[PDB]
């Protein structure tokens, strides 16, 4: 019924590690598109939107649409038993009581198999309206993670101000104030430290640093992160997965 | 503060 | 008089780190062959059997049979004060209340000296019979440790099944079930990841993963581990020391 | 005003990490010679004496004498936001309510800028006299750190005995007794393991191992540490910063503990 | 359960 | 509170 095989298991390992601390139990909706996920945290403050397109699996085969209700802590415990370079095979029958994961060793003739009992999750699906953002910032994911951790040590809220010149992350706390200003940057041989600002109108919004630090647990998935800002819409933090995406939506502090 | 103030259900 | 000198102190450090979390207070029985240890855990489910042969000590001199009753936490605190590549000298009188430990640095002309007070431990000696095991598995110690920790995250018990094809470690829990199957594996390039299975009779037994994870704290002692199984005897997990051995015996569930 | 820039922030981060766990709130006294610090711990058993010479900053500019009262935990949180390979600029106004720190990336145009609110701290400065010590020991700082940690696992107090043979650190505890004896080790091929013992009179004093372990948080500042001892004077544990120094003074233990 | 059912005291 | 004997202020003048 459902088979999705990852050529290197690392991807799923990182994907689950980028999600678990934000949302506990989730539905993996599998269809002809691949595997999608939409989940709000228990706050109802942020929203995870993940798409793993059929392109990414060795054979991807989904005979019928299926929702796999999985506890992400259990899935993390099962995925920790796989090596980054193992061959991962996910399978599920029609009307499944469990999801089957198989990890195949590259070198040795070693085979691991796990069966995770599925969950019944009522999730209330939300409609994402395909938004045009006033400001779009492309930056190194590790630099954004460092900024978020640094400012989170001082405060609970960060102001992101996007202009044509660059982006300014600022905060205020008991210690005092802090700011990191990044500028529009191009490099030829080393493009891992590039910063792009596509802007039609300056934006300035305030966000929870705890949620941004949780979002930055996706840093291992890509060397670039995209921040999308506009008034009256939530912030979009997007990590490209290669034939898919992992997106976090965060409502501003009002 | 609620994210569902920006995203309509279903 | 007893003097036993180890060329690299790391060995004793790792042995005590491999024993302390399973058994706290232990007797080191010292005789002409070397330093032996036999101890059960407090719930009496597992048994530690260690032999440090005189061959491994540069001068070994044990004039009389003697029992050094040591608290392994105190010994660990003292042994942490030695470097991995230090020279260790253990000394004791014939009627001792304490043991003398000396750490000599190879390069710098540094000498550390400690006197550890001994304790009185009532000796539980058990007779371990000359067993012919139905299954004998030689595998990478790090792989066995990884399997044990992985499955211990999922369950409390592991079924070890040794058959003609290979060895299967299986477990069941509230989350679900899991299994890791290893096969006969010889390689000519990287031989540290070799797996040998000598089988005369298929075996299937159930064990506590907590105790196996505690056993795997001896991983630092050897790159290979040997598992010895039979339907009616306890599991043997053995780590070679070169000049001796460290063995864990686990009663099945 | 005050402006002083370090080409590599590492030093200040390291310096602050060697002091914060011993003393939290302190005044940084800035003048034409540079940035100095003298602070006692809350129990008044140890004393930190730091000098960061103007030599170490490429532009150093201090127009008037200024005392920056800083909470070292806050400063540590701010300094954690600097990379080891950043350009650090410390700044202060004439009548400052805060101190300004700037971290500039070497590669890229990235600028991090922080303002730490200052504190009102009355510092009780002591006159530390130019002493000629009976014993002076130069040894690897990491070796001294291991000695202190090892003996702290067994006891609360260490007896330091400096004689012509060498220097011996001994302790006694519930587990038993222990001692580490070092002798000078006149040179090697790899000279990071040298031990120097300059002695004019034997010394024997008892010290708190907790305070010495806290002192050894300066191990990251230099590969060697200097111990200075004399009967009836405090122990001096010194780490060189090059164009500056960090010194710890510890009063000997006098009790029945 | 109880290692001592296999090894005589 | 009195100063205790282990106190660097017993060793260094004001």
């Amino acid at each position: 019924m459902l088979e999705a095989r990852l050529e290197q298991a690392s991807l799923l390992k990182r994907v689950v590690d980028a999600i678990k601390d934000l949302v506990q139990d989730c539905n993996f909706d599998c269809n002809d598109s691949g595997i999608a996920l939409q989940a709000m945290d228990n706050s109802h403050v942020a929203l995870v939107s993940m798409l793993l397109k059929a392109e990414g699996f060795s054979p991807y085969r989904c005979d019928r649409n299926i929702a796999l209700g999985i506890n992400l802590v259990s899935l993390t415990k099962v995925l920790r038993a796989a090596q980054n370079e193992d061959i991962l095979t996910l399978k599920a029958d029609d009307s499944p009581d469990a999801v089957n994961l198989m990890f195949e060793s590259a070198e040795t003739d070693r085979i691991s198999e796990y069966d995770i009992k599925l969950m019944d999750i009522d999730q209330e699906h939300l409609a994402i309206p395909e938004t045009e953002y006033a400001a779009t910032v492309e930056m190194p994911s590790a630099e954004f993670q460092r900024i978020c951790r640094d400012l989170n040590a001082l405060s609970e809220s960060v102001v992101i101000e996007a202009t044509k010149e660059g982006v300014k992350f600022s905060c205020q706390g008991d210690i005092g104030s802090g700011s990191v200003t990044i500028r529009q940057h191009t490099s030829v041989d080393k493009p891992e430290q590039n910063v792009s600002i596509a802007l039609s109108e300056p934006v300035a919004l305030t966000f929870s640093l705890k949620y941004l630090v949780n979002f930055c647990k996706a840093t291992s998935l890509s060397s670039k992160v995209t921040l999308c800002l506009s008034q009256e819409v939530p912030l979009l933090v997007e990590y490209g997965l290669g034939s898919g995406h992992l997106r976090f939506y965060l409502a501003p502090k009002i | 503060t609620d994210i569902r103030n920006f995203f309509h259900s279903k």
